[PDB]
């Protein structure tokens, strides 16, 4: 046994950034065409559709969720196929958009460069009040707790922050 | 919403899940479309984890926190329920977390249930039970709950009920999610005699299962025991 | 079913020190210390029982004294050796706390990775012997302004020092 | 010293490893007491490595770089042993690298090669021979021995000849140490749009190994394949 790391396929795609280039091309593809086969079966299985059980809703309702679901195509008949390229659009959203990495980048915090953690320190806090954390700031509020995300400094804004 | 805002049936109700044998009752609300809030610790999903103690066995992972009274009161609820909510506004101001929260809203999980090929059928585990206002109860789709850990108070995680055993996120079709999360708590990490001490934002938490969910709810998923080694390079 | 994290040895940890070193638990680096305390102790009573040398390169009073500055034994008046507890004590801190890729980086004031792992891919062909390009007391970081920021160690901006492979 | 310097069997000669079986003697430079340096591609301390080829099954690490050629002429030998030479100036030019070479030199294979307990006797596996200006040789003790990688340039180690089946390096005697490296080549690696794109230091390189090399010498190293998991928090 060597050393080094054991990571998980959809850790690092979850968590984006640096790690999901540990996740080589051939096996982003291979999953990506298993994927875009799994998507086809859905298309088949509702083109095969022809009644609904329950009465919860109507066919052509159900199918049209499943459509914009899963951005099927519809041809003039009501049949649904899966175009490969709102396919490959809609799968890079859903594996390669949706990170952490990138929301970290959006919400402008400091935080871990990879999904590994091997921290022991816990934190109690309290978000609730405007006064410890906002929707538009987190704790980073603009006293000087907006400078070097000094309102995720657990010594600087400590009041926020109580060790487990 | 409020903890004490009394029920209504559609967006406040007492909730049953599925498959979760003779549970009592517990206050849910439906914080938007297809998502609901349960702030009640998760002795319901997981059949083996029924009670909040400590297991037998010491969890093998850096650091792990027991507290059988968390999220026992309502005043607890009425904060976590605040604190989920807001962590939601909070997504939901970016572009990219309103981005996400629709693919979630829009990710229903598939009508599958049918053996016969020319019938769409539901999956009735894909549901909760709403008792409304009069004591009767109606089955309705949903697709992401997020609800209290279970004992261990800070373990977050995305999961189906019980194990997906039929592959449901694996392989197209989707199914409900579970997001056990916590507001209350938050990890500490070094960064940067200079090293920084600092909190992760519990939004990127929620983000982080928020994506889970998401691959779980569109059945692209890859099965979180597929684990490879990464060797270093030596010297 | 198999858990994320990392998988590390106590050889590379201990060599690397820093922040790394502190994933050796305290109960593990106290048996190992013992275990290297009773190997000294093995290797005094080795010596303490030789009373002849084989082979004509040495003699057996010159070998005793290199080993008893070695292991820095404690001898006394009848030539017993010893391994006294606090010196060990402090020679294995010295060989294996003190002696570390941490300590080093701090001593040479270079940037260095923080962890033993290294899982890049960039390997460039380097000439150090000009010391136009690199030098005894400093480095790549020559005092241009290589000296500031490690720009010497910088591959775009001292790219003239490193070819990539 | 340089590569072209005529020999005197003390401190500039050709050599041969004992256990090398059929070698060709080597050039070598004992650039300090108990440390010699030899410009060569090791062929020669690995039984299963005696040439300069990829292997048949691809190493599986980050990077590897294959070139038989390299270390092959005069004047690159004259520049890789300036290049050690240099390196531990380096090193010696600090307090802890003067500190580090004297317990490296001070650190002698102890003489734990007789069977019988009132006979103090050397393992010859602690020398190398030394041929001498009129062809005879001598057989020298030795601590610590630089040369240059085998087939995978950019591998760097510090070892035994071959394995350490006495496990010298762990049992408090130590065994003569061999440091495959090379001043020629460097590692990169990403630090701090603004990701600065830094090179290791060579001479920190050469004190890792130097620093192996001395837990090896006191017999207090470690075994390299005694490795352990350590669990992440999950999420
Ligand atoms: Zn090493
Ligand atoms: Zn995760």
């Amino acid at each position: 046994e060597m050393s080094g790391l054991e990571v998980s396929f959809e850790e690092l795609r979850t968590f984006g950034g640096h790690d999901a280039k540990f996740i080589d091309s051939l096996q982003e593809n291979e999953f990506r065409l298993y994927y875009y086969n799994k998507f086809k079966d859905v298309a088949s299985t509702l083109n095969k559709a022809k009644s609904i059980i329950g009465t919860t809703a109507s066919l052509q309702y159900m199918k049209n969720v499943f459509k914009e679901k899963y951005l099927l195509s519809e041809d003039t008949s009501g049949k649904f196929s899966v175009d490969k390229l709102k396919f490959d659009k809609l799968y890079k959203m859903l594996t390669e958009i949706y990170t952490e990495d990138n929301f970290v980048n959006f919400f402008k915090v400091i935080n871990r460069k990879t999904y590994l953690n091997f921290d022991k320190a816990v934190f109690r806090i309290n978000i609730v009040p405007d006064e410890n954390y906002t929707i538009k700031d987190g704790f980073n509020l603009k006293a000087n707790l907006s400078t070097n995300f000094n309102g995720q400094n657990t010594e600087i804004n400590s009041r926020n922050f109580t060790r487990l | 919403m409020a903890y004490k805002d009394p029920v209504n049936g559609v967006d406040i109700a007492y909730i049953k899940i599925p498959n979760a044998g003779q549970m009592q009752p517990v206050k849910a609300f439906k914080i938007h479309n297809k998502i609901w809030v349960i702030p009640e610790r998760d002795t319901f999903t997981n059949p083996e984890e029924g009670d909040l103690n400590p297991p037998p066995e010491a969890k093998q992972v850096p650091v792990s926190y027991y507290d059988s009274t968390y999220l026992s009161t309502d005043n607890e609820k009425d904060n976590y329920l605040k604190g989920v909510t807001k962590l939601f506004e909070r997504i939901y101001s970016t572009d990219l977390g309103r981005m996400l929260l629709t693919s979630i809203v829009r990710g229903i999980p598939f009508w599958g249930g049918s053996t016969i090929d020319t019938e769409l059928k539901v999956i009735d585990t894909n549901c909760i039970n709403v008792i409304q206002p009069d004591g009767s109860y109606r089955s309705e789709e949903l697709n992401l709950v997020i609800i209290g850990p279970s004992a261990d108070i800070i373990q977050f995680e995305c999961k189906s009920f019980g194990h997906d055993v039929l592959n449901l996120t694996r392989n197209g079709y989707g199914s409900t999610q579970y997001i056990r999360f916590s507001p209350d708590f938050t990890f500490g990490f070094e960064e940067s005699l200079g090293a920084g001490k600092f909190a992760t934002d519990p939004a990127v938490t929620l983000a982080h299962e928020l994506i889970h969910a998401e691959h779980r709810l569109y059945g692209i998923a890859i099965n979180p025991n597929r684990v490879f080694k990464v060797n270093t390079n030596a010297y």
